[PDB]
């Protein structure tokens, strides 16, 4: 019956930039983890506190799938327990995260002759994210000891910056895509099951 | 917060711009190199100033942070490369006065042309020409007058402008809190605030001294050898005891003898390796070769090569109506771009260019993890030391028996072992005197201990003494036979090579001791070793993140630059010398003139 819309997520002509991360809630409805194995390279697909074989037989009450475009030597940034860039200013897990990461090479797609500079990341942050969360303000980061007024300058730069895809750049530099399923158990029926 | 944690903000800024900026101006720079068109000149303007300028506002930023004030080592080299502007001290009236100084300079250089005796319309250019008269020409007269129409009618019109160029560059040398030119030139090799580490500017001449003292009596006995058996083909114009006359030393400045082999080969009855027909008779192609150094790098330890590499990368000439450079060149665009631009062809020169190229790439490799000003050697001698050692070890009888060219029925004789080191060192120990000889007369020249009516009669004196060359026509204080040579003419430093040569032979000692070679350190190959491969990784890991001591001791296990694993590779040669030279006399005299 009613089969939960991942290819909505895996398939979009548009993912999101890393600091503005897309959440999707997935409920009330039969969610089949055997369309996800129908892709092919799958660069990383580890499974953090739940079996991947075992997968058709847990329930679980909501599933988020978050999606965003990242470098391809940041993918192992995207793990429990990393300290680094984008694990501290873009997108933070819990240490005692349940879900799985999948991540693939999108060269072909997200890649323009010239610079795809569409997407961005944040680089300047007065202090690390908690889990799950995500900021998109834009204010000049104040690096010294006087007021900003909110232009740029000396001890005064941009929080974020563009990533510039060319299609002859190596594989620790070309777009990937990485989309995240999270679970969890609430005090509610588990209306999430495999078929 | 402290002015150190403001600095490393704005490094994290300057790397992320200036890679990107970086790659638009390299990429620019390939497909006109790749293809030359007006339109991709225009490309390759556009890049390059916005490059220089971006450069220049990052420098004039970056100075509003105390030096004093950071405690890491590692901000404080980068600062160092940032801060630095040279030529920006000076006024306005005066950098463009260098500039045109500079263009004018070159121009007269590469636009040169000696047209002959009686006939006027004929007239000779370098390059195609006044080379191949003096590489392959057997008269004396001839040579004489390609030697002196150079250096009389492209030398004169040189001198009124160096004469004004070592003043205006010493003014900005002290412009910069410096002593002349000359230190500046040699604070490349300066280490400070390591201990046990540090290398003063001023310890570079005491050490090429001492090296060059060692390096001596090799030299003078190849040096008796070539006048007993040019002697022999010119019948009555060398002197047995005196120097050598300038214009029949097989180049136009002499810098290299390799052009008496066929003058001065041991036994000319053995011919020497060439597998280059056995290429042919098998069907050979540039794929085969580049994928034959890769298996060697492989081999080693290396990792192999990007599939970058082998998609956009230009093998052979493209031949029809496309033009594009031939000059063999290792790019790294940066951002996991490594490409070789070669027009290669089925030869053994090419067989070793290619590794010498693919030794480029894998050390350019290596460094990409650092931030991007430490991506570089750790002085301007390791590179092509790195390059050239692949080379050496490619080129051995027993890996060209591995690989199949040469059958396994060939056997080493001991007559073309000296064959080849001589031909050998025609090429290493020849340059060695002319670029000691040359560094020592242009520190003389900017620090101010030759008088400006002294510099010709100085430096034929230096060439006499030093090199054991003797003019064959006297020269007053109207000629600069210095300034005709490409690197003098072009504000090029010439040291390098002087480190590079002893610091390739020290590797090549240390990498052959850890795969437990047996006999002659000549006929050594590092392949199937993964051990030799370890040590050297180690060392093309670090770039200039640390002080070049303790990368040269992480390789070689000293401190310093030394000068006798050089010494070790020549030993049969010099054996056989001193056995041929029984009745002859080493040494010469600075008295004799062919011009008397
Ligand atoms: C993505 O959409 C294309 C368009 O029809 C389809 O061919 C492909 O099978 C889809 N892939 C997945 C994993 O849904
Ligand atoms: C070289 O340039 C010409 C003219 O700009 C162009 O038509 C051609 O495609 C270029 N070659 C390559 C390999 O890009
Ligand atoms: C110097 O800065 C780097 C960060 O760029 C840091 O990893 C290193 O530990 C610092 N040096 C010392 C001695 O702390
Ligand atoms: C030039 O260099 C000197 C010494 O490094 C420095 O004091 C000066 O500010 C620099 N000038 C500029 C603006 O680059
Ligand atoms: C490439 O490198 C790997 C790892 O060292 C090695 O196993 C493989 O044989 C090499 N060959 C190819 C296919 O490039
Ligand atoms: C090779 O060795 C033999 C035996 O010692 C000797 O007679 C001969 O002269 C040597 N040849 C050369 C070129 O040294
Ligand atoms: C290196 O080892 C391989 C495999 O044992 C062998 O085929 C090859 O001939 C060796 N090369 C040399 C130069 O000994
Ligand atoms: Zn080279």
């Amino acid at each position: 019956t009613n089969l939960c819309p991942f290819d909505e997520v895996f398939n979009a002509t548009r993912f999101a930039s890393v600091y503005a991360w897309n959440r999707k809630r997935i409920s009330n409805c039969v969610a089949d983890y055997s369309v996800l194995y129908n892709f092919a390279p799958f660069f990383a697909f580890k499974c953090y506190g739940v079996s991947p074989t075992k997968l058709n037989d847990l329930c679980f009450t909501n599933v988020y799938a978050d999606s965003f475009v990242i470098r391809g030597n940041e993918v192992s940034q995207i793990a429990p327990g990393q300290t680094g860039n984008i694990a501290d200013y873009n997108y933070k897990l819990p240490d005692d995260f349940t879900g799985c990461v999948i991540a693939w090479n999108s060269n072909k797609l997200d890649s323009k002759v010239g610079g795809n500079y569409n997407y961005l990341y944040r680089l300047f942050r007065k202090s690390n994210l908690k889990p799950f969360e995500r900021d998109i303000s834009t204010e000049i980061y104040q690096a010294g000891n006087k007021p900003c007024n909110g232009v740029a300058g000396f001890n005064c730069y941009f929080p974020l910056r563009s990533y510039g895809f060319r299609p002859t750049y190596g594989v620790g530099h070309q777009p990937y895509r990485v989309v995240v399923l999270s679970f969890e158990l609430l005090h509610a029926p588990a209306t999430v099951c495999g078929p | 917060s402290t002015i150190e944690e403001q600095a490393k903000t704005f490094l994290d800024k300057f790397n992320h711009e200036a890679e990107d900026l970086f790659y638009q101006s390299s990429l620019a720079s390939w497909n006109y190199n790749t293809n030359i068109t007006e339109e991709n000149v225009q490309n390759m303007n556009n890049a390059g100033d916005k490059w220089s300028a971006f450069l220049k506002e990052q420098s004039t930023l970056a100075q509003m942070y105390p030096l004093q004030e950071i405690q890491n080592l590692t901000v404080k080299l980068q600062l160092q490369a940032l801060q630095q502007n040279g030529s920006s001290v000076l006024s306005e009236d005066k950098s463009k006065r260098l500039n045109t100084i500079l263009n004018t300079m070159s121009t007269i250089y590469s636009t040169g042309k000696v047209c002959n005796p009686d006939n006027p319309q004929e007239c000779l250019l370098l390059e195609p020409g006044l080379n191949e008269i003096m590489a392959n020409s057997l008269d004396y007269n001839e040579r004489l007058w390609a030697w002196e129409s150079w250096r009389s009618e492209v030398g004169k019109q040189l001198r009124p402008l160096y004469e004004e160029y070592v003043v205006l560059k010493n003014e900005m040398a002290r412009a910069n809190h410096y002593e002349d030119y000359g230190d500046y030139w040699r604070g490349d090799y300066e280490v400070n605030g390591v201990d046990g580490y540090d290398y003063s500017r001023g310890q570079l001449i005491e050490d090429v001294e001492h090296t060059f003292e060692e390096i001596k009596p090799l030299y003078e006995h190849l040096h008796a050898y070539v006048r007993a058996k040019l002697m022999n083909a010119y019948p009555s114009y060398i002197s047995p005891i005196g120097c050598l006359p300038a214009h029949l030393l097989g180049d136009m400045w002499g810098r290299f003898w390799t052009n008496l082999y066929s003058l001065t080969v041991p036994f000319g009855q053995k011919p020497n390796i060439d597998v280059t027909d056995a290429m042919v008779d098998q069907a050979w192609d540039a794929q085969r070769i580049f994928k034959e150094a890769e298996k060697f790098f492989v081999s080693v330890g290396l990792p192999n090569m990007t599939q970058g590499f082998w998609e956009n990368s230009m093998l052979t000439d493209p031949g029809n109506v496309q033009k594009a450079v031939c000059h063999p060149t290792a790019w790294d665009l940066g951002k996991g771009d490594f490409r070789i631009l070669m027009c290669t062809k089925v030869t053994m020169d090419d067989f070793l260019t290619a590794h010498h190229e693919m030794g480029h790439i894998q050390y350019d490799m290596a460094y990409a993890a650092q931030p991007f000003l430490l991506r570089n050697g750790a002085n301007e001698g390791f590179h092509e030391a790195v390059g050239e050692i692949m080379s050496l070890s490619a080129a051995t009888p027993k890996h060209l028996k591995s690989i199949g060219l040469l059958s396994p029925d060939f056997q080493e004789d001991n007559e073309t072992e000296i064959n080849f080191l001589l031909k050998q060192a025609l090429t290493i120990v020849g340059t060695l005197p002319f670029t000691y000889m040359l560094e020592k007369w242009r520190w003389m020249v900017f620090k101010g201990e030759i008088p400006k009516d002294q510099w010709m009669k100085k430096w034929w004196e230096m060439k006499r003494e030093i090199v054991g060359v003797v003019e064959p026509v006297p020269h007053d204080e109207t000629y600069c036979d210095p300034a005709s040579l490409f690197h003098v003419s072009n504000d090029y430093s010439f040291i390098r090579y002087y480190t590079r040569t002893l610091y390739q032979f020290q590797f090549q000692e240390a990498l052959c001791q850890a795969a437990k070679h047996e006999g002659p350190l000549h006929k050594c190959d590092i392949s199937n070793s993964t051990e030799a491969g370890q040590k050297l990784f180690n060392m093309l890991r670090l770039g200039k993140s640390e002080p070049w001591t303790l990368a040269l001791e992480n390789v070689v296990g000293a401190k310093n630059m030394n000068v006798r694993p050089l010494l070790n590779y020549f030993e049969p040669l010099f054996t056989w010398l001193k056995d041929q030279n029984k009745n002859s006399f080493v040494g010469w005299s600075t008295d004799w003139s062919p011009y008397a």
